[PDB]
């Protein structure tokens, strides 16, 4: 059944198993024509497929091409986050396969239940958390692979750096969506944040810069901050 | 015009016999039916007084047999035989004529109805479904499962319907997963019509006893395939113009011959609406749309 705060350390137990988010995969700017109308314009996107354990990424890039001469963009979409989902599960070795894959966004779930029908085994399962997940493209690195992207592509990250070295996967995941919620919520202060501080640095293997477990102590205050005061800022409290 | 005898009424019961129903009381002297319309399937149905639950009954042609109801006190109901004796069946019935204990089947001359819900309805299929191949006729009740159901206990007490599921193997073909999904052409007319069912008639007469048991018994599995064999043909893109005709034809009159007090448990909301308002065939159905609307605009 649905994934939600009660069941919430099933994540990290050795059953094998990935998020799957899909609101990157589609993405267009909107604009007006010459006739004044309006138009849209795909750009580059991708499938954000997580392992909360392990924290393997497998970005998907979605390029541009793939809508071309295609009706209901919006609905072919999730069938071909499915299509990929599935592909990626075939090319893994059996002991690999996860045994359950939890979408985001509950109109994956006929998509991908119906793409996995081979798959009986692997349960399909919603969940009631608001993850962050959308806000993959505001780490530079990723959208600098998509946006980059010239043909369809695969992009394997770990997106928790090397964290696992120090703390846990519950802790690693509570960071990482974290992380992702301040970027959601304001991407200019959460992004300052990172930076400001210059003699800490990403590197060229990472996607977050290399903080010393007591500066990821304050830098997770100041996202807690940031969160509460947008919250403010939003509602007026 | 064929009858069917009963040896006596030993328990208060309300007897039906297709559309049609009458309270007979504890020991009241009746005799059975008589004038039933040869060339239709018929159902003769039950309900005691004493225990509303499980409604029960026997699907049958006259053509196939001479069939009459005996009461059995160990079994506690009302069983339908087979007399193989045609001189002790006719004199039988002769005399139990004579006594006018024989109510006659009540059809008025201009009335189609119940052709109309047994147009494409045959025995011999409604056998293959409901599988008790020593008897010519076939009993039914409440609470018997269908094989779907069991998927998801007894075998010999099963409604063995054609199993229909959206999201299968059968239904989806590899590499068209979106394509089959969304217009299910492919499984109706390859996979279910030209594969399993072979022609559209047989597959509108399983679709009409399923409707027949929902509504007779209330029986739940039947309902389901009802449902899931209308949903079948509006969620298909392409489907040949006769059948469309005739499905409108086939669902107005079973949407007329509903109970008005039983809609709410024998109607699917999702499928209705879905059918006649958001499928591929949601202009086609226009006999049953309006009578829909006109009857059963709650639901929609
Ligand atoms: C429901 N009446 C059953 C019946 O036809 N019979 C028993 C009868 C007919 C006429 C007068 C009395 N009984």
């Amino acid at each position: 059944g649905a994934m939600n705060s009660s069941n919430y350390a099933e994540l990290f137990n050795n059953d094998i198993k990935l998020f799957v988010d899909d609101t990157n995969v589609y993405r267009v700017t909107v604009h007006k024509t010459f006739e004044g109308n309006v138009a849209t314009k795909a750009i580059n996107g991708c499938i954000f497929t997580l392992n909360p354990k392990t924290g393997h990424l497998f970005l998907k890039i979605i390029h541009t091409s793939v809508w071309a001469g295609q009706k209901r963009l919006s609905q072919l979409a999730k069938w071909k986050t499915a299509e990929e989902v599935s592909a990626l599960v075939r090319s893994l070795p059996k002991e690999e396969q996860p045994k359950q894959i939890i979408v985001t966004r509950k109109a994956m779930l006929d998509p991908l239940e119906v793409h996995m029908l081979d798959f009986p085994n692997i349960a399909i399962r919603p969940t009631e958390l608001r993850l962050p997940f959308s806000a993959a493209m505001s780490i530079d690195k990723l959208s600098d692979v998509v946006m980059k992207a010239t043909e369809p592509q695969m992009v394997l990250f770990n997106i928790y750096d090397d964290w696992l070295d120090r703390i846990s996967s519950y802790t690693a995941f509570s960071r990482l969506t974290l992380l992702l919620r301040a970027l959601k919520t304001n991407e200019e202060s959460a992004k300052m944040i990172l930076l400001s501080d210059p003699t800490i640095t990403i590197k060229s293997y990472h996607l977050w810069p290399s903080f010393t477990d007591e500066q990821w102590i304050t830098i997770e205050s100041q996202m807690r901050d940031l969160i509460l005061t947008e919250y403010g800022r939003k509602y007026n409290v | 015009m064929n009858t069917v005898p009963f040896t006596s009424a030993p328990i208060e019961v309300t007897i039906g016999i297709d559309q049609y129903s009458f309270n007979v009381k504890e020991n009241q002297p009746f005799h059975g039916i008589k004038d039933i319309p040869i060339g239709h399937v018929h159902v003769i149905h039950f309900q005691h007084a004493d225990n509303s639950s499980m409604r029960y009954g026997y699907w049958f042609d006259c053509r196939m047999g001479n069939f009459y109801i005996q009461y059995d006190p160990k079994d506690g109901l009302y069983k339908m035989m087979e007399e193989r004796d045609g001189a002790k069946f006719e004199n039988i019935v002769h005399n139990f004529k004579e006594r006018q204990m024989m109510v006659s089947y009540p059809k008025i001359d201009e009335d189609d109805t119940w052709y109309n819900l047994t147009e494409f309805v045959q025995m011999d299929k409604i056998r293959k479904i409901v599988r008790k191949d020593e008897n010519q006729f076939s009993y039914v009740d409440s609470s018997m499962t269908t094989v779907q159901e069991n998927e998801l206990s007894d075998p010999a007490h099963s409604l063995n319907y054609t199993v229909i599921n959206f999201k299968s193997r059968e239904a989806i073909r590899p590499g068209h997963e979106m394509e089959d999904f969304l217009d299910k052409s492919y499984y109706l007319n390859t996979v279910m019509l030209q594969g399993i069912f072979k022609n559209s008639s047989n597959y509108f007469g399983e679709l009409q006893f399923a409707f027949l048991n929902a509504m007779f018994f209330g029986n739940y599995g039947s309902s389901l395939q009802w449902h899931a064999m209308i949903e079948l043909i509006c969620s298909s893109a392409t489907v040949p113009k006769h059948m469309l005709d005739k499905l409108d034809e086939i669902l107005y009159y079973q949407i007329k011959t509903l109970p008005e007090q039983y809609s709410d448990i024998l109607l699917n909301e999702r499928v209705w609406n879905i059918c006649l308002y958001s499928s591929f065939q949601k202009n086609s159905l226009h006999n049953t749309e309006k009578i829909m609307e006109n009857k059963y605009p709650e639901l929609l």
